[PDB]
RNA sequence: AUGAUGUCAUACUUAUCC
């Protein structure tokens, strides 16, 4: 997105298991990565929701309380029907900030 | 038998996955096959473009359909 | 078959207390230090004293019947590699005027011979602390000794 | 060259083929090992196995010389004995 | 009764571009048999050496009474040296040979 | 930048100033390394780029040459550590066939970092073993690692078999089947099939889930060592089968199904660690079986399980709690036999002050324990563990706490009777008043008890709050922010009872510490007050609000991460409800110390500011206030401004911005650039913000559109751009189309640059102008440029026609052109020209 | 009179981040 361009997203099979977001990103959208219009729920993948991997923020990553969702103008420009946007990766953040 | 040719993977970066997306080094023979394939494919999901089509020629519905499906694979030959 | 136990093993302690050749036991505690008061052996084995050893310009000292374990030799046939070991160090004691502080005293106590140790004609048991002074008739020996040190 | 011809292992034996490839593994390898007749036991498991995916697996395995000999003789005696009516390499007939 | 950092090799620097190594040698040569020794040549590591013992409490009486020790008008620093890793610049082989020869002569 | 006494040794070339006069210089050169090392941010920023641009330059052998033995230091840092492991990936993502040769030879080192006590080194490790794996060949992989299976020592091993995981996970498990299905039938030595069964495991813990369609290969691999005269490859191997299950979702039951009947024979006949494995791996099982089946089959389990629980072994107890979790959570086990059988011994051995003091043991022990609750009911579990609630120690009261917070979270508290809650309540203040450190597991258990007993509570709150008052005071820097935070949770039931004089409390006695100095403390008294505010209303709050918001006024200054956070809400929410009993004077005070509140470094600050800002600015209307936006100095670049930006959407949407926007153009003129985009971003969040309400204003903005996307500098281009994108999106379909042609043209010519921002930016244009618009004129645009050979244009006119092409591919049929037939090939589809 | 590269400040973006 725009805070971090390096990462990238699972975009794997859309199972039955809704996403979620976790407090500190609550109300942030995955694919337009806006706080206004949303249209659409998250769906999570079937292996990226098993055990603890269920009940996870898709964007944060962390423990997720709300239902995440997707923006109206990423429903309009069909960005919501791709593959579930799970963050596997997680390059250039987080990473220097736990050293200081 | 070494082939030195191993169309693994570099660094996860593109791996196209898609079909009928195209790349930059596409062929002109290759890119004008894919599209006779699309619309094909647009002329076999479209019910009305297929009742247009089938009420002008003399033929069925499902013998249009046999032979537009025969008639995919390798439109042109030479990609 | 390959007998796990999951106790104590010997080449821990070994790696800590390494000699040259054998192992190192009868370690000293940590409150050890260097003596400063006027104290010298004075060995006598037929009432002349012909050798004199410093105890207080040195950290460590042994003796025994090996010629590759300790540095210089001693003529008692009749006493063990490990017998007795004599090691200065600061305790915790009073001194006459009531006041707490570190006095450089000698430690005494049984490093568990075969045949004990006798010092003044009297046996002394280990882990007890006893009022070692100089000018005391010690025995340097499992059962008997010809030669005392003062 | 000569992995482009399609074979099959299930109308060949298995047991035939295991001293020829264990004394080219001991000719190349120098030694015996077990990671070798693992992974050859491996690429004969498949009823339809990839000659050149063998060859990948067994064509840097020792240098890349001494493997493509071994494929080029393995894929000929699995030729010669999914050829044959019996299922059986030349080598097996006379002994 | 000794600390487990310290090994039979010790650095050894603050010394001058024209030391010899007679003086080496004999200095070092109080607390034990040199196992060897060796001295930087080369732009960056000249005035550094590095002495290996026979053994390690030879070492421990030398950096004891080497503390600062003085040669012309320098206090030599002295250190143990830490060879956790062997650099992988060498490797691990010629194994074989040997073993077998042990293998072979006492047949064990 | 300086040298560290010690890396000399690495470094010495380069201090000799010998100089100008081949590969020599390269690697002199190459000291660059040392400017990532050691030195300042930028020179390592700058550094790391420069080295990576050098990658096909300078080769893989020199560098490696050179930093293999800086990764491999014995006094190496974390950070210097992890920032040579950043070099590697940079340049690993560029070097491909180089580096064959020194596969083996970085793993060496890499290795290392999958067994670490750091998570995100582990992290790291496998991925960039994963980019090596991937990079390299697998011939190159698997033959190279093959000599460190029967290596002496089991480091190597171990930590190689985590290595075929990750490669594994790279180039998938079959085509690396048949090497493994080799290795563990190896008959030479036994510690070969045990490193193979170890790479199965940690393929089944690394893989997870997506192992499921080999499921039966890995089986068939795996199963020949149960029976094997060795022990290790019988323990692995059960361990590796239950790793197996255990990412088995509910499913491939009869794919282990063979490997059952040894199992359950062993757990006859076992002494030791083996048959806590097998307990580990038939545990994991039995959910995967029949309930018919696993009748019979449990009840045999459940003897030694029983028997089983009194070894000193911690690993055992470990296995065997996870396994009474999942027998004894089975929907097909009767209560009453574990009411009996189990309970008393697990409660007995289980609940010590060994376990607690240790993690996994915690948690574990805490999941079990729940599960217990979930089957034979609430009362039993909690009503025996309540009495511990006043035992000495922390760490055991946090467990048994936690543990009844998730238990009255899924059972209820309506099975609980009356004196075994009054011992709770007791418990719960008991334990709460004495606290080491400063924790959730308390709070959430306490605001969880209450709101879980509901009116129950009701006879127990003036000691509670007694309780919370006398706390109140007692230390303000430990203790303050905990009993406030205990306020803002209990602010509800504190509420629906109906007891008012403890609204007065609490009202005006946490009003009263608004001028703590502390600001830990602060923050929790506005979060409790926030609380408050939710529960009792308006115009029925005990400190009229009159007193209230200017008394909160002054507090914006504190710089505090809690109090800035907690004070803007409150603001917030009052700001938005009521808003009336407040005078603009007040207001617009508000208003000029807000504006400087966008200097916060966290992100959700300026999200309760702005949407703060939107609010009075309906309690106040639009012009002044966007007049007050529009006063700014844009002085930061590194945003600082762009939130501002984002008030003036959000204020013209929260009254007409079909009042607002002459302001705003007008505010364009300014000869200031930074404002200039500052205004056109306001425009794109405009439009993204009001939607179809942009069917007029397009054409107010598209001249000025035009003045921008022609361009003074590329962030016109850029931010106008995505005006384009937003407005092409909100107008769609209501017959606009025409002046967003028009715009089209112009947005056109900036197709072609190579600066991330403007690039990406223009396709997000022309994708929402590819809605909007329609395909034909786009495909209009985008045909000519396909042919080009130029190394430029068809990239990009390719690029875009791919972006036309995945959307809408259904819809282009009818406007590909007519294009005339060749020798070999008929390019005229004739099909259209059927006439009838 | 564009363009070329290179030492070297200066603004801007990424809702970048303790």
């Amino acid at each position: 997105a725009k805070h971090h361009p390096d990462l990238i997203f699972c975009r794997k099979q859309a199972g039955v298991a809704i996403g979620r977001l976790c407090e500190k990103c609550d109300g942030k959208c995955v694919i337009c990565d806006s706080y206004v219009r949303p249209c659409t729920l998250v769906r999570i993948c079937d292996e990226c929701n098993y055990g603890s991997y269920q009940g996870r923020c898709v964007i944060c990553g962390g423990p997720g309380v709300s239902d995440a969702y997707y923006c109206k103008e990423c429903t309009i420009q069909e960005k919501d029907r791709d593959g579930c946007p799970k963050i596997v990766n997680l390059g250039s953040s987080k990473t220097d900030l736990f050293y200081e | 038998m070494t082939d030195r040719y191993t169309i693994h993977s570099q660094l996860e970066h593109l791996q196209s996955k898609y079909i009928g997306t195209g790349h930059a080094d596409t062929t002109k023979w290759e890119w004008l096959v894919n599209q006779h394939r699309d619309s094909y494919c647009s002329y076999m999901g479209h019910f009305d473009l297929l009742n247009y089509f089938a009420i002008a020629e003399n033929e069925s519905k499902a013998r249009v359909r046999f032979n537009l499906m025969e008639k995919m694979l390798q439109p042109c030959g030479p990609p | 078959k390959e007998k796990p136990s999951f106790e104590l093993s010997g080449a821990l302690l070994e790696d800590t207390n390494t000699f040259r050749g054998v192992v190192i036991k009868y370690s000293e505690p940590p409150e050890a230090r260097i003596p400063k008061k006027r104290w010298r052996l004075y060995p006598f084995k037929n009432d002349e004293v012909l050798p004199v050893m410093y105890i207080h310009r040195q950290s460590a000292y042994l003796l025994g019947r090996h010629r590759r374990i300790a540095d210089i030799p001693i003529d008692h046939p009749s006493c063990s590699k490990q017998h007795a070991v004599f090691q200065y160090r600061l305790v915790e004691y009073t001194r006459a005027d009531g006041t707490v502080g570190r006095r450089v005293k000698p430690y005494i106590i049984d490093l568990g011979s075969g045949n004990g140790t006798f010092l003044n004609n009297k046996r002394i048991e280990p882990q007890r602390y006893y009022e070692l002074k100089e000018k005391d008739v010690l025995k340097f020996g499992f059962s008997s000794r010809e030669y005392v040190l003062l | 060259e000569c992995l482009e011809k399609k074979v099959d292992m299930s109308k060949v034996n298995l047991e035939v083929i295991k001293p020829w490839i264990t004394k080219r593994v001991t000719e190349i390898l120098g030694f015996e090992d077990d990671v070798v007749i693992e992974f050859i036991f491996n690429q004969l498991e498949v009823k339809n196995p990839d000659s050149k995916m063998m060859q990948i697996n067994l064509t840097g395995f020792l240098n890349g010389k001494n493997a493509r000999e071994f494929m080029g003789e393995l894929w000929p005696l699995l030729l010669s004995a999914q050829e044959n009516i019996a299922g059986i390499p030349s080598a097996f007939l006379e002994l | 009764r000794l600390p487990p950092e310290v090994n039979r090799i010790l650095y050894i620097r603050n010394l001058p571009y024209k030391i010899t190594a007679e003086e080496m040698y004999d200095i070092f040569g109080k607390y034990g048999p040199i196992r060897q020794i060796r001295v930087g040549n080369t732009p960056e590591t000249r005035g550094t050496a590095y002495v290996v013992y026979e053994d390690i409490f030879d070492a421990k009486n030398a950096c004891d009474h080497l503390s600062g020790f003085n040669v012309c008008n320098r206090y030599l620093v002295v250190l143990y040296y830490n060879a956790n890793r062997a650099f992988q610049k060498m490797d691990t082989k010629k194994k074989e040979e040997q073993l077998k020869l042990l293998k072979e002569k006492y047949g064990i | 930048p300086f040298l560290k006494p010690d890396d000399i040794q690495y470094f010495d070339k380069l201090l000799v100033d010998v100089d100008e006069s081949e590969e020599q210089k390269e690697r002199k050169i190459m000291k660059l390394l040392l400017k990532i090392k050691n030195g300042t941010p930028p020179m390592r920023k700058a550094a790391l780029r420069q080295i990576t641009d050098k990658a096909r330059e300078f080769g893989a052998g020199p560098l490696f040459n050179q930093i293999l033995p800086l990764l491999m230091s014995p006094t190496l840092e974390d950070q210097e550590r992890h920032l040579l492991v950043k070099v590697i990936d940079r340049i690993l993502y560029k070097l491909d066939d180089l580096v064959r040769p020194y596969v083996h030879k970085i793993l060496v080192v890499i290795e290392p970092l999958l067994i670490d006590e750091d998570y995100y080194a582990r992290v790291e490790g496998r991925e960039i073993i994963s980019n090596l794996a991937k990079a390299a060949g697998l011939a190159t992989m698997i033959s190279t690692m093959r000599p460190d299976i029967d290596n002496m020592d089991e480091y190597v091993r171990n930590t190689t078999a985590r290595a075929f995981a990750v490669v594994a996970s790279a180039l998938g498990i079959p085509s690396l089947l048949p090497f493994l299905k080799a290795v563990c039938k190896s008959k030479k030595s036994w510690q070969a099939r045990h490193t193979g069964i170890k790479i199965v495991q940690q393929i089944a813990i690394l893989m997870g889930c997506a192992i499921l369609p080999h499921l039966r290969s890995l089986v068939e691999i795996i199963e020949h060592g149960l029976v094997d005269e060795q022990q290790k490859v019988r323990t692995i191997s059960a361990l590796a089968i239950a790793a197996l299950a255990e990412a088995a979702t509910p499913y491939g039951i009869e794919s282990f199904d063979s490997v059952l009947k040894p199992l359950w024979k062993g757990i006859r006949q076992h002494r030791g660690k083996g048959l806590a494995a097998f307990l580990k791996a038939i545990g994991y099982l039995i959910p995967l079986m029949d309930a018919e089946y696993a009748n019979y089959y449990t009840r045999e389990v459940m003897l030694i399980l029983i028997r089983e629980f009194q070894s000193p072994d911690e690993e055992m107890k470990k296995i065997v709690l996870k396994v009474v979790k999942q027998c004894c959570g089975t929907d097909g086990v009767e209560a009453n036999y574990i009411k009996t059988e189990i309970l008393p011994p697990f409660f007995k051995h289980f609940w010590q002050h060994r376990m607690a003091l240790d993690r996994r043991n915690y948690r574990q022990l805490v999941d079990t324990t729940v599960e217990l609750a979930n089957k034979v009911g609430a009362a039993e579990i909690i009503s025996r563990i309540v009495d511990d609630l006043k035992d000495e120690a922390e760490q055991y009261r946090k467990m048994v706490m936690e543990t009844i917070e998730k238990i009255m979270g899924n059972l209820g508290a309506a099975d609980i009777d009356h004196k075994l809650e009054e011992q709770l309540i007791d418990g719960i203040l008991y334990a709460f008043q004495e606290q080491t450190t400063e924790d959730s597991v308390m709070l959430n258990g306490f605001g969880t008890v209450v709101n879980a007993l509901g009116k129950r509570v009701k006879p127990y709150l003036p000691q509670i709050c007694g309780t919370v008052l006398w706390r109140l005071n007692n230390k303000s820097a430990k203790v303050r922010q905990q009993a406030a935070d205990l306020i803002s949770r209990t602010a509800v039931v504190m509420k629906t009872c109906q007891e008012e004089k403890l609204m007065g409390h609490l009202g005006v006695v946490l009003y009263e510490y608004l001028g703590e100095e502390y600001p830990e403390v602060l923050g929790s008294i506005l979060g409790a007050l926030k609380a408050i505010v939710n529960v009792i209303g308006m115009h029925k709050m005990t400190p009229p609000i009159k007193d209230l918001l200017p008394r909160l006024t002054p507090i914006l200054k504190n710089r505090h991460e809690k109090v800035q956070e907690n004070c803007i809400d409150l603001v917030g929410r009052i700001a938005d409800r009521g808003a009336e009993y407040v005078s603009a004077r007040e207001w617009m005070r508000i208003c000029f110390e807000l504006l400087e509140l966008l200097k916060a470094h966290k992100k959700a600050i300026r999200r309760a500011t702005v949407n703060t800002f939107g609010y009075i600015a309906k309690a106040i209307g639009p012009h002044d206030v966007l007049a007050t936006l529009l006063n700014n100095l844009k002085v930061q670049e590194r945003q600082n401004r762009v939130c501002t930006t984002v008030a003036i959407a959000i204020v013209a949407e929260t009254c007409s911005p079909f009042t607002v926007l002459p302001a705003l153009m007008n505010e364009y003129r300014v000869p200031e650039l930074n404002v200039q985009n500052g205004v056109l971003k306001s425009l794109s969040f405009l439009f993204e913000y009001i939607g179809e309400m942009g069917k007029d204003y397009i054409y107010a903005v598209t001249p000025l559109l035009e003045d921008a996307l022609m361009d003074r500098d590329l962030v016109h281009r850029q931010t106008a751009s995505a005006v384009v994108q937003h407005m092409s999106l909100g107008v769609y379909g209501f017959g606009c189309e025409d002046s967003l042609n028009h715009l089209l043209n112009y947005v056109w010519p900036n197709v072609f640059e190579t600066s991330p921002h403007v690039i990406q930016a223009v396709m997000g244009a022309l994708e929402g102008l590819r809605v909007a618009i329609g395909p034909c004129r786009m495909l209009q645009y985008c045909l000519q440029g396909l042919f080009h050979p130029a190394r430029k244009v068809r990239d990009v006119y390719w690029k875009i026609y791919n972006s036309i092409y995945i959307g809408s591919q259904d819809a282009l049929i009818a406007h590909y052109p007519r294009i005339y037939n060749d020798d070999k090939n008929t390019y005229i589809r004739y099909e259209l020209d059927y006439i009838l």
